[PDB]
RNA sequence: GCCGAAAUAGCUCAGUUGGGAGAGCGUUAGACUGAAGAUCUAAAGGUCCCUGGUUCGAUCCCGGGUUUCGGC
């Protein structure tokens, strides 16, 4: 999709004052192109243009109106956003203008942007600063502009800044507004960074001088960015490209440039001497110097020294050295101090930012430098406890910055002792030894193996111990522990045939290679347990087979030989060859290597060994021989007849696979082979016009055919009693054959429709298929009837709809708990096919398909409404036969599922849909009122059993409707209807006392939650944080009279609190979360009063769900060591309700520090962290 | 699994009836029973269970105990304490002046949070306080049946509950979760000691409250 | 010979804009009890086909290449 072009109207004339009706010049073109809607036939002429300025390379003087053709072009590359191509297009074309023409075009696009950059609105700031930035990139046209008016462009980026900045500010509140905000600031710095580094200006002095107008912006400049990286109300974003852009103005503006170094040291010492800095920097960075400046502040300002300065070359000297290790004093004194999880993450991003410099560094330094960073110094000693105290932190690009720094590690000790005789250091070896003394479990272990590896050579590992490739394979049947060991083998096996292909040049190496590395892969394919033969075959075999492919010749022959031996004894090692032979073919085959060969072999595959296979006891050989069959390199490769007979074959049995995992894999393979066929039906259709090989019409022939048969075979797989799992595979093959060939509908030619395949029993079974009682048959069900085309009414008589109609409406009322389920579904399929009666035509007032689903939902929605109201109604007189009779959940049930598929946020009859929803909230409290006190109480031909059912299921379809309402972007849904759907879910979900209406109310209330994070609405967005506190201070002053229930582990308050702080963005700010947890916290904490003891209970059990919570996972984490000090300290209580609290909590604690269960019984050493990491991560604590 | 289903298709008010029903045609629990007490009913499904195995005759009683409210059954009568606090245990022995209790099941268990440590401190409480209402009321020879949790270490709660009991036996019926590590401890036979009253008493009493091996100590050499 | 398309987790698929890669399914772990445990939780698994650039920083911008295809 592209945007059209636009012009401006006033702009008309003016280029209609130089066009002409013959069409000569390039105004006609204009015209032309103005005047279009596609955005493709514009980018032709728009290359056309070049040609017609260059045929005029003789007047000597500018055509006035090449003039404004040039002027309006200008103007309309300006007004152009950066989302559009032509954009990028008119600006390649412009950049090939003639020679003749370019002063002429200087001046009128310089005046254009000039008049540009005295914009004073706000909001149009932005596309501005994108201008400027687009003028940049690879532009000559605007590159001589923007440097002719540097001083105008760097007024309008300060004044900008300063205005955003004064906008932010006052707009707090609104946190919608102020993104955008941040956004514009985040534009504007890295603009004017773009603007420092690539301008052929600000080489030379030339300017320095203070009356220079572009010093004194650039001064301003550096003032904002200080006073913004200080700030911190702002995006981190903001911060640290702020810290970026200091650096770089104070490399860029100090004079002495050889003090450059030893200033910027100073600065991140905090030692910087007030009296020897020029006064411009003190004007400008009086924050920097004078001190007071946060740790964030000094973590950007090394950030940036890292960054934005040249450390290759050895330019900035002894100087520069040191302040590379002053950098890395600061970094490490800066780690124990820094313990917000995103400074974390910046502080080991800007570690191995680091190392990268140190390398650079390293490689022309002074022999002085050496010494103090080689592998045996105070650094690289810290560094490595750093990567030893965090390769297993729980967020990943913690891990992945520990990864580079350790790489990075052993490239600078190999730089500093490149005096090397003999290849093995023994600082490498001393590592390699201490690396192997861990356990398999521990998952650096394998990274930090495999940089080693490629350090020293998998040989000296190998002497060390040859028996790790059998070690490593071992743990091979633990998934989480398969990627890990599956690199680890992948490095050591290409080292080491790097080093067998060295000085001893033959070929027989490959023998050593291959007793090495595959011997013992055969032996775990033939003969390993069978979770070990998955994991080796989908993860680690691949891997081999892809690098050294010449390896499956010599596979495949030990393979074979065991196979037939087998014959001779009518042993395991005979008895795995043929699944672990089927698993090498399928690699080999999907591979496309030297295994590609028209059915599989002409050998390799005998009738008799893919029956074996296609039937085996195992799954695995079963999915490996069916994946032999089925995928292939070549995406457009014939099917044979073989492999058609061996398919039917399989399918025949294979229906009924018990493993979700393993069905899921068949249905897989097979619709990749549907795939092939379809594109390899083309290719014959197209040989077949084209007027050994079987004449291709034959095989369409055979095409059809096998088609045809397959879905024979899936639909007699429908019969009545068939399995859960024999549907669930005959439904998703179903669906895969329906999508694949639905392909070339836009085409001409396709080899084979089911919609011709179904008859009307056909139909019948499939629409019967709403019967069953998963939903997960329903759903497969719906999804193929709807795929299908000609069927609404073409396979049903209005008779037997309207049947269909009435049953759905029975089965709406039944008491049944889950017929409900089955009658939505009817009821969908009947509105979404327009397969409605006419009579529902007489409840609403009166092609756009969208509008009919809209009306045939509207429509059925009111008769459920009614039915519901009068059955409201009787239950309000008598609850009994309510229960008994028309239980009320069904009807919410239904009309929850209609709306459910419509998008709510793109109505059309407003109008109708107002009244409808005031109904059907008012219904829904009725109900709710209902059914409420029945079930927070004791019961009040009929059990008390059913009541309840009848109760809860009316209770959790209401909520589950509520949420739903809640999604209509609150209009159809005022502000006054929110407050009252808010308040009803704190109503319950704090007054239940029972277990309904807990984990009830929760999901709806989620959901309602969330929608009002997202609101524009200032009044909206402000309800989470004023009912979180209502709630707290609820809490504080708890009166044990309360209705609140200490049992079932609280009274629902942690599903109140956990809700509200999920309205918080996803890592974007939690500030509920502090305010929360400062407060539980000092709450939980030891009280003189003794009746301060219910606040601390339920401090206890709200903070017991906080820390189990996977929404704020690591963001709870500097808490977690206040939170232990009070479960700990509330173990010694002499209240018992206190200690069983903290005694619930801290399981949550253990389970959040020391993560979950690795394995079901042993739990040898899976679930312990050193003392090292515990105590740098809790340092509190020890 | 089935029983699931089960409790709700009979007239059972959940799935741990059927732990019972287990529990009897492998051990004979209800051979003579007449008065029996049940500690720790959610529900009530135990209390439903031994209403209708003894009850059915007429002069059954049965006292139910629970930390929550249940629905009243006809046979059966409910307290709602804690019976960790003194004063629930007074007033559940209050029901049995004269004519002792011929068996005392206990299905309670706190909140399993997962890891089994805690799980295991939190159930010896928990089976410390049954235990004492049982000895206080159940007649010599009797049953006590009472959900444990099999973890690593289960040796000192045999060897505590051997104490008072001629057998113990550690049953898991087939509807209990196999991935559980809940069990019951089947107690046949009370056979309190000689001098105990809700000598001997001095080494058992500091032994079952806790592993207290404070009474074999000595200020001499032992005798040979 | 030109022109164009596709490649993201074990599998099936999302990914405006340059600042931590998203979900479903499967897998692993936990659960004394209700309200199909046919349920709930919380973990684990990727650096975006490969390779050079631009940038403080690339799944995203630019240039080569590989594999599989479509059009003339
Ligand atoms: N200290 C305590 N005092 C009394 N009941 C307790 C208790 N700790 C736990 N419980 C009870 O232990 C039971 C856990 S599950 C009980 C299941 C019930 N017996 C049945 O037939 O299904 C709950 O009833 C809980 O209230
Ligand atoms: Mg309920
Ligand atoms: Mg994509
Ligand atoms: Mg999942
Ligand atoms: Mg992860
Ligand atoms: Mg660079
Ligand atoms: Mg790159
Ligand atoms: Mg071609
Ligand atoms: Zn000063």
């Amino acid at each position: 999709q592209v945007a059209a072009l636009t012009i401006c109207h006033q702009d008309l004339e003016t280029l209609k004052s130089f066009a002409d009706v013959e069409g000569k010049n390039l105004a006609s073109l204009l015209l032309h192109c103005v005047q279009l809607t596609d955005g493709v036939s514009q980018i032709h002429y728009i290359k056309q243009i070049v040609p017609l300025l260059e045929k005029a390379d003789k007047n000597g003087m500018c055509d006035p109106t090449i003039q404004s053709c040039l002027d309006i072009l200008a103007g309309i590359y300006l007004s152009l956003s950066l989302k559009n191509p032509l954009k990028k297009v008119l600006a390649s074309s412009l950049n090939s203008l003639p020679d003749f023409f370019l002063p002429e075009a200087m001046h009128r696009f310089t005046s254009r942007l000039q008049e540009e950059l005295n914009t004073t609105d706000l909001y149009s700031y932005r596309k501005v600063t994108d201008n400027i930035s687009s003028c940049m990139e690879n532009f000559n046209l605007g590159r001589a502009s923007v440097n002719n008016l540097l001083k105008n462009v760097l007024h309008f980026l300060q004044k900008s800044l300063i205005e955003i900045l004064e906008e932010n500010r006052k707009c707090a509140g609104n946190h919608i507004i102020q993104t955008q905000l941040m956004n514009d600031l985040l534009v504007g710095i890295r603009v004017s960074m773009m603007l420092v580094q690539k301008v052929q200006d600000f080489q030379g002095n030339l300017w320095k001088t203070s009356d220079s107008p572009i010093w004194q912006n650039m001064c301003g400049l550096l003032s904002i960015f200080t006073k913004v990286l200080s700030d911190d109300d702002l995006l981190q974003t903001v911060q640290s490209t702020s810290g970026l852009a200091i650096i770089l103005f104070i490399k860029t503006m100090f004079h002495p440039s050889e003090k450059i170094p030893h200033l910027i040291s100073s600065v991140l010492l905090r030692s910087v001497d007030c009296t020897s800095v020029p006064e411009w920097f003190m004007s400008s960075c009086r924050s920097l110097c004078c001190g007071d400046i946060s740790q964030s502040a000094v973590l950007f300002l090394c950030q940036g020294t890292l960054a934005m300065l040249d450390w290759q070359n050895g330019s900035m000297g002894r100087s520069g050295e040191a302040l590379l290790l002053d950098t890395a004093h600061v970094l490490f004194t800066l780690s124990s101090q820094i313990k917000e999880p995103t400074l974390e993450m910046f502080l080991s991003r800007i570690l191995a930012s680091w190392t990268n410099s140190a390398i650079q560094v390293l490689e022309s330094s002074s022999p002085s430098l050496t010494d103090s960073l080689n592998g045996n110094s105070s650094i690289v000693g810290r560094l490595l406890e750093y990567v030893y105290t965090h390769w297993e932190h729980p967020l990943d690009a913690l891990r992945h910055q520990t990864k580079i720094m350790f790489k990075n590690l052993l490239q600078m000790h190999r730089l500093t002792v490149e005096g090397a005789d003999f290849v093995p250091d023994p600082f490498f070896v001393e590592l390699t030894e201490s690396l192997l003394r861990l356990e398999w479990h521990i998952k650096g272990k394998y990274t930090c193996l495999g940089c080693l590896v490629e350090c020293i050579g998998v040989e000296h590992i190998l002497a060390i111990d040859k028996t790790i490739p059998s070690q490593i394979l071992e743990v091979m049947g633990d998934q989480s522990l398969v990627p890990y060991a599956s690199d680890l083998l992948e490095t050591m096996f290409r080292n080491h045939k790097s080093h067998l292909k060295s000085q001893t040049a033959e070929s027989s190496w490959i023998d050593q290679w291959h007793e090495t590395w595959v011997s013992p892969l055969l032996f775990i394919l033939c003969e390993g347990n069978l979770d070990q033969k998955s994991y080796v075959i989908d993860y680690y075999l691949p891997k081999l087979l892809s690098y050294s492919p010449e390896s499956l010749q010599y596979m495949v022959k030990i393979l074979q030989t065991s196979i037939d031996a087998k014959t001779g004894q009518e042993s395991c090692n005979s008895r795995g060859a043929l699944g672990a032979l089927m698993a090498c073919l399928r690699i080999a085959r999907a591979h496309g290597h030297l295994q590609s060969a028209t059915d599989t072999w002409e050998n390799l595959v005998s009738d008799a060994r893919i029956k074996q296979g296609l039937i085996h006891q195992h799954c695995q050989v079963r999915i490996d021989t069916l994946g032999l069959l089925c995928e292939s390199n070549r995406s457009t490769e014939i099917v044979s007849m073989e492999e058609m007979q061996w398919i039917q074959f399989f399918i025949t049995y294979n229906l009924n696979s018990q493993s979700p995992g393993v069905r899921q894999q068949i249905c897989s393979l097979l619709k990749k082979l549907f795939c092939r066929i379809q594109e390899s039906s083309q290719v014959l259709y197209k040989l077949e016009q084209s007027k050994t090989k079987q004449h291709p019409s034959v095989s369409l022939q055979q095409y059809k055919n096998f088609m045809s048969s397959i879905c024979n075979s899936l639909f007699e797989a429908l019969f009545p009693g068939s399995s859960y799992s024999t549907r669930f595979s005959a439904l998703t093959i179903l669906g895969s054959i329906a999508e694949v060939f639905h392909v070339p509908e836009g085409r001409i030619y396709t080899v084979y429709q089911l919609s011709h395949d179904i008859d009307v029993g056909r139909f019948q079974t499939l629409m019967e298929c709403f019967t069953s009682t998963f939903e997960d048959v329903k759903i497969l069900a719906f999804d193929l009837l709807m795929k299908l085309s000609k069927t609404a009414v073409h396979f049903q008589d209005s008779g037997k709809l309207q049947g269909l109609f009435q049953a759905a409406l029975e089965l709406s009322t039944s008491t049944k708990p889950y017929d409900c389920v089955t009658a939505s579904y009817l009821l969908n399929f009947l509105i979404w096919q327009d397969a409605l009666p006419s009579s529902l035509s007489a409840y609403l007032t009166q092609d756009r398909p969208a509008a009919v689903v809209e009306r045939n939902t509207l429509m059925v929605i009111k008769c459920l409404m009614e039915n519901l109201e009068e059955e409201v109604s009787q239950a309000e007189n008598s609850l009994l036969q309510a229960a008994a009779a028309f239980p009320m959940y069904g009807r919410v049930h239904c009309i929850t599922g209609a709306l459910q598929k419509l998008s709510l946020n793109s109505l059309q009859l407003v109008s109708e849909w107002r009244p409808v929803v005031e109904k059907l909230l008012l219904m829904s409290y009725r109900l709710s009122t209902v059914v409420s006190p029945v079930i927070q109480s004791s019961s009040p031909d009929v059990t008390a059993q059913m009541v309840l059912v009848c109760c809860w299921r009316s209770m959790k379809e209401v909520a589950l409707l509520l949420g739903m309402l809640c999604q209509l972007l609150p209009g159809l849904l005022t502000v006054e209807q929110v407050k009252e759907i808010g308040d009803y879910f704190k109503q319950h979900l704090l007054q239940s006392r029972h277990r309904g209406a807990f984990e009830l109310a929760y999901t709806g209330f989620v959901k309602l939650t969330e929608v009002l994070n997202r609101c524009p609405n200032v009044s909206l967005q402000k309800l989470p944080e004023q009912w979180l506190w209502s709630v707290l201070e609820e809490i504080k002053c708890s009166d044990p009279s309360s209705k609140l229930c200490a049992t079932r582990r609280s009274a629902g308050i942690p599903f109140y609190i956990q809700a509200l702080l999920a309205s918080e963005p996803k890592k974007g700010r939690m500030d509920l979360l502090k305010i929360t947890m400062k407060e539980l916290i000092s709450l939980a904490g030891p009280t003189d009063d003794i009746q301060s003891t219910v606040p601390q209970v339920h401090a206890l059990n709200i903070l017991r769900a906080l820390f189990r919570d996977t929404r704020l996972g690591e963001n709870i984490i500097p808490y977690v060591a206040d939170g232990a000090k009070a479960a700990i300290l509330g173990f010694t209580s002499p209240v018992w309700a206190v200690r069983n609290s903290s005694t619930l909590l801290f399981s949550a604690l253990i389970t959040r520090i020391f993560g979950v269960k690795r394995a079901k019984d042993e739990h040898s050493k899976t679930n312990r962290m050193t003392g090292r990491e515990f105590f740098s991560r809790f340092p509190e604590l020890y | 699994d089935v029983y699931y289903r089960l409790a709700k298709e009979n007239g059972w008010r959940a799935r741990s009836a059927f732990k019972l029903l287990q529990l009897d045609k492998e051990f004979q629990l209800f051979q003579g029973v007449t008065r029996a007490v049940d500690l720790c009913a959610a529900p009530g499904s135990w209390s439903q269970v031994l209403s209708q195995k003894i009850g059915g005759q007429g002069s059954g009683h049965v006292v139910a105990v629970d930390l929550q409210a249940m629905a009243p059954l006809p046979g059966v009568v409910q307290i709602q304490g804690d019976i960790t606090q003194l004063s629930t245990a007074k007033e559940i022995i209050q029901h049995f002046k004269g004519c002792p209790a011929d068996l005392v099941v206990c299905d309670g268990a706190p909140d399993v949070t997962g890891l089994h440590d805690v799980d295991e401190y939190m159930q010896a409480q928990l089976l410390l306080a049954a235990l004492n209402i049982a000895t206080h009321v159940l007649k010599p020879g009797g049953c006590f049946v009472a959900k444990i949790f099999r973890g690593r270490d289960v040796t000192l709660l045999y060897s505590q509950l051997q104490v008072f009991f001629s057998s113990v036996l550690c049953a898991k019926p087939r509807s209990s979760r196999n991935s559980s590590i809940e069990a019951f401890a089947v107690c046949q036979g009370y056979d309190p000691p000689e001098g105990f009253i809700p000598g001997p008493t001095r080494i058992i009493v500091p032994f079952v409250t806790c592993g207290d091996l404070s009474s074999y100590d000595s200020d001499r050499s032992y005798p040979l």
